[PDB]
DNA sequence: TGGAGAATCCCGGTGCCGAGGCCGCTCAATTGGTCGTAGACAGCTCTAGCACCGCTTAAACGCACGTACGCGCTGTCCCCCGCGTTTTAACCGCCAAGGGGATTACTCCCTAGTCTCCAGGCCCGTGTCAG
DNA sequence: CTGACACGGCCTGGAGACTAGGGAGTAATCCCCTTGGCGGTTAAAACGCGGGGGACAGCGCGTACGTGCGTTTAAGCGGTGCTAGAGCTGTCTACGACCAATTGAGCGGCCTCGGCACCGGGATTCTCCA
């Protein structure tokens, strides 16, 4: 089909992702033949080894922080306790990262409404990364499945926004308080927002 | 005014010794024997319902306390002794 | 079901070692079973009011906390598991 | 109305129930008081006054005294063992000590 | 020679915080001693772990008062009546 | 609503001391609990965990260790002669004994 | 369940940062925590009834201190509450 | 100094009513040692329950609340 | 005359001061050490007449206490004597420093 | 064995002050009803406690020998007991004077209670280090 | 070389804010209890001295624990299997807090008389020397 956005979309440097990532549906292919139509609210960028909040911070090779030097755009999930999982793409370069954190659905609520149980306001619905993945159902099984192939998850184009700094990563370093986190103004569902970066 | 237990000693004293009086020192003695017993079973009391996440005493409470404090013979007989008052004051 | 006299069991090596860790260079023989009859005195106690804790709160399984409790009201606190 | 009969009256009790239930209330050791436990608790605390009573009464009777003194109180601990257990750590005044020199200390 | 051996075991002992009494021969003591206040009972392992905690540590306190009733008595073996003076000067 | 501080960090604690105050409140040991008593209590509590954490530290580092084990504190409480005062009548789990013959 | 893990955590990092710390000492500082906040806190229900007062102030908590605690270490808690105290109530 | 005013009888005359037969005569510094420590541990105490009832005078009640927080309980002065 | 042997006005005396109940110490004495005792912790302090009689029924409980356990002590070590090792070994079994 | 100095108990009178009984009344215990929630009661899940089998293997057990050590015996010399005499100060009674405990009215501030909200702390299965 | 411990959503209990009522602080007053000094009688301590006797050191012996070695055994670890019951949740009821009116029971005060300490003479042991 027209309605899909291959691996060349994503051929940018870190902040372009950030900028490029916003506004864009997520159309999850569960194997009933539906589809959920979610549009995300706000990213999160790790610019790669020389960001302090980053996983391969300092040169961290490990082997489960592995998909970036054969494509970029890989999917990439990690277990965060202990059952919670989150959604990471690999951006252009060794270590560059952009983070999934929340999402407004359009259609199907029953099914996440549902399907997250293991108190249910349309603010709380879809707020935080973890139940909204889970609701998704995609699993440490998918994480080698690349992102724009088979009859999985792709990306499809939709129809001000204010960049807010690092919230949670801890009182240290000189990367904890850049703002490059984008989040849409007036929209009520956004789960953390920043008083003091809203008038510039 | 001050509170005593000086005159249900008294009574209790005329009840097992009928010709047999009591002292001042002694009824001094006998009064913080029963302050120090009444204050011994009610922590006691009070902490086995708080390990036991109850917020009443009840005679239970009073029961397994009689029967921590008093040694073997004693424990038996006033156990024996607060069941039959227990009862006596539910049928009655 | 019935156990019989394990009252034995704390072998005679057993008190040696726990008189050498108090210090002692020389042990009688007659030195044993008096430790056995203060050992039993002493479980004696301790167990009974563990389970006098445990048959309040209506349970068949002696906890720590009753051995806890029981041992806070000898006297003897014992930190370590859970008190 | 009815006719006021007490709590202890109704229990076969000398000893106040009211006055054990007030203060166990008072005395900040639960939230509620059960309705059984001044009861059972008055009857303990009877129990064991009659226990050093009857014993201090056969002191006084063995020292040809008609009054009970501290001393025959704390003969009449010291000398039951279950009760010298409950009060070894208790001073009597005015009480003395028991009669007790060792065997070898007494001339042969 | 006869001594150094008992030296080196007190050295040994001490600088050890192991469990000096075995196991389940404990667990079968306390098992029998708790058959004659009821029947049919469960045990943690933790409460048998606690029971041996505390029995070891008192036999170890009361062979520290029981060695310094025998150096009072100017020897260096300890006997029953050194158990039996620490016994009921510390109250048992 | 202002900024929600928290009151531990008010008095330059670490313990806590609305947990502190809960505790007061519902252990039954008074009608009413006064404002100043956990803050006082949090801070007793915070001085004796940290003497006895001064001292098992020097135990530990002293036996070539980087982690404090029971016999640490066990050294740590008898070796002061204050702190075998408050714990004279208490015994701690795999703790051992010191060394005199 | 609630414990002092992390406030012993705390206390251990401010003063011995290369020191970590086993699962069984920290349940034995968590006992020695509750012990101590035990005697502290009967000893001022104690002289709450005594003087005939329903208030447990910052009073009757220094006083349980100084009667519980041993001469240096009763000086130094009543230094340091008092401080806390000071401090807390300045603000 | 008035440790001396405990006198050698008086300590002779505890320990005969101690079952004590025979007394060495470095026992009476020994026994006043121990008898002022003891009353400086309890009136320590009971000094300590004066100053938090705001008052000037030491009463019979704060004596049987050291001894009580002691383990040392006395009967007959009050309860 | 008649000179008694060692041993029997001992015996008498405990036996005597067994079968009493009253107090051994001179009260005035006590009184004095009470007074310089509590001087040292809080200074200008009055004292009730029945707190000075319960500090004197105390001490003398505990200091006949004392001697008995003293006495065991030195039975122990085959003596009749009592001496300062004896007070020493008592008070380190007892837990008292 | 007895005699004698000395200590101890019994019976008789006395006089004293503290126990024991009576009374007015004020405060706390009883009675009746209501209402809200703690806790008995039924049921389910899943933790963990008990029972059983087998293999290494360290620890308990039995025995042999020797020497250190408990234990009895003896001499001796200091050190404490018993008693008479002298110095010292505890103790009973009394006045008084002052401090201070104990009670009362009041007025004030502080802490319980409650509504809402949000941030610290708990739960948890893999990264990396210290025995 | 590895296993214990540390670094990573959500939920519920702490915190801010308002209300209000009663508990504690403060000023003043009344009298009971503390202190201090004096007389004066005398019980009690201090001191000296002689002598019995018990602590203490030395020595010899006899036995009973330490130490070592070989044979026995059952703790200890690993694993499996079964089910008692520990712990949690839902429901609902009866039980205790709370309040207002009633009332009688215990407490302070006061009067009175009988048990108990004390003095004293004679009977009855206690002990020590001969």
């Amino acid at each position: 089909h027209l309605t899909r956005l291959g691996l060349e979309f994503f051929d940018q440097p870190a902040v372009p992702l950030a900028r490029a990532f916003l506004g864009q549906v997520l159309v999850r292919r569960l194997p009933n033949g539906t589809e959920l139509r979610g549009r995300i609210v706000e990213t999160e960028a790790y610019l790669g080894p020389e960001d302090e909040a980053a996983h391969s911070r300092g040169g961290r090779q490990t082997p489960r922080n592995r998909g970036m030097f054969m494509k970029p755009g890989t999917l990439y999930v990690y277990i965060i306790y202990g059952m919670y999982f989150c959604m990471n793409i690999s951006s252009q370069g060794d270590g560059a990262c952009v983070l999934l954190r929340a999402l407004e659905p359009l259609e199907g609520l029953e099914t996440m409404r549902q399907l997250r149980s293991t108190v249910l306001k349309d603010r709380e619905l879809c707020s935080g990364p973890s139940k909204l993945c889970q609701a998704l159902a995609i699993n440490k099984s998918f994480d080698q499945r690349d992102l724009a192939q088979d009859e999985a998850v792709w990306l499809e184009r939709g129809p001000a926004v204010v960049a807010a700094a690092r919230v949670g990563v801890g009182h240290a370093g000189e990367w904890a308080r850049k703002p490059l986190r984008f989040y849409v103004r007036g929209s009520p569902w956004v789960s953390v927002v920043d008083r003091v970066a809203e008038q510039d | 005014r001050k509170e005593s237990y000086a005159i249900y000693v008294y009574k209790v004293l005329k009840q097992v010794h009928p010709d047999t009086g009591i002292s001042s020192k002694a009824m001094s003695i006998m009064n913080s024997f029963v302050n120090d017993v009444f204050e011994r079973i009610a922590g006691e009391a009070s902490r086995l319902a708080h390990y036991n996440k109850r917020s009443t005493i009840t005679s239970r409470e009073i029961q397994t306390a009689v029967r921590l404090l008093l040694p073997g013979e004693l424990a038996k007989h006033a156990v024996s002794e607060g069941t039959k008052a227990v009862t006596k004051y539910t049928s009655a | 079901k019935v156990l019989r006299d394990n009252i034995q069991g704390i072998t005679k090596p057993a008190i040696r070692r726990l008189a050498r860790r108090g210090g002692v260079k020389r042990i009688s023989g007659l030195i044993y079973e008096e430790t056995r009859g203060v050992l039993k005195v002493f479980l004696e106690n301790v167990i009974r009011d563990a389970v006098t804790y445990t048959e309040h709160a209506k349970r068949k399984t002696v906890t720590a906390m009753d051995v806890v409790y029981a041992l806070k009201r000898q006297g003897r606190t014992l930190y370590g598991f859970g008190g | 109305r009815a006719k006021a009969k007490t709590r202890s009256s109704r229990a076969g009790l000398q000893f106040p129930v009211g006055r054990v239930h007030r203060l166990l209330r008072k005395g900040n050791y639960a939230e509620r008081v059960g309705a059984g436990a001044p009861v059972y608790l008055a009857a303990v605390l009877e129990y064991l006054t009659a226990e050093i009573l009857e014993l201090a009464g056969n002191a006084a009777r063995d020292n040809k005294k008609t009054r009970i003194i501290p001393r025959h109180l704390q003969l009449a601990v010291r000398n039951d063992e279950e009760l010298n257990k409950l009060l070894g750590r208790v001073t009597i005044a005015q009480g003395g000590v028991l009669p007790n020199i060792q065997s070898v200390l007494l001339p042969k | 020679r006869p001594g150094t051996v008992a030296l080196r075991e007190i050295r040994r002992y001490q600088k050890s915080t192991e469990l000096l009494i075995r196991k389940l021969p404990f667990q079968r003591l306390v098992r029998e001693i708790a058959q004659d206040f009821k029947t049919d009972l469960r045990f943690q392992s933790s409460a048998v772990m606690a029971l041996q905690e505390a029995s070891e540590a008192y036999l170890v306190g009361l062979f520290e008062d029981t060695n310094l009733c025998a150096i009072h008595a100017k020897r260096v073996t300890i006997m029953p009546k050194d158990i039996q003076l620490a016994r009921r000067i510390r109250g048992e």
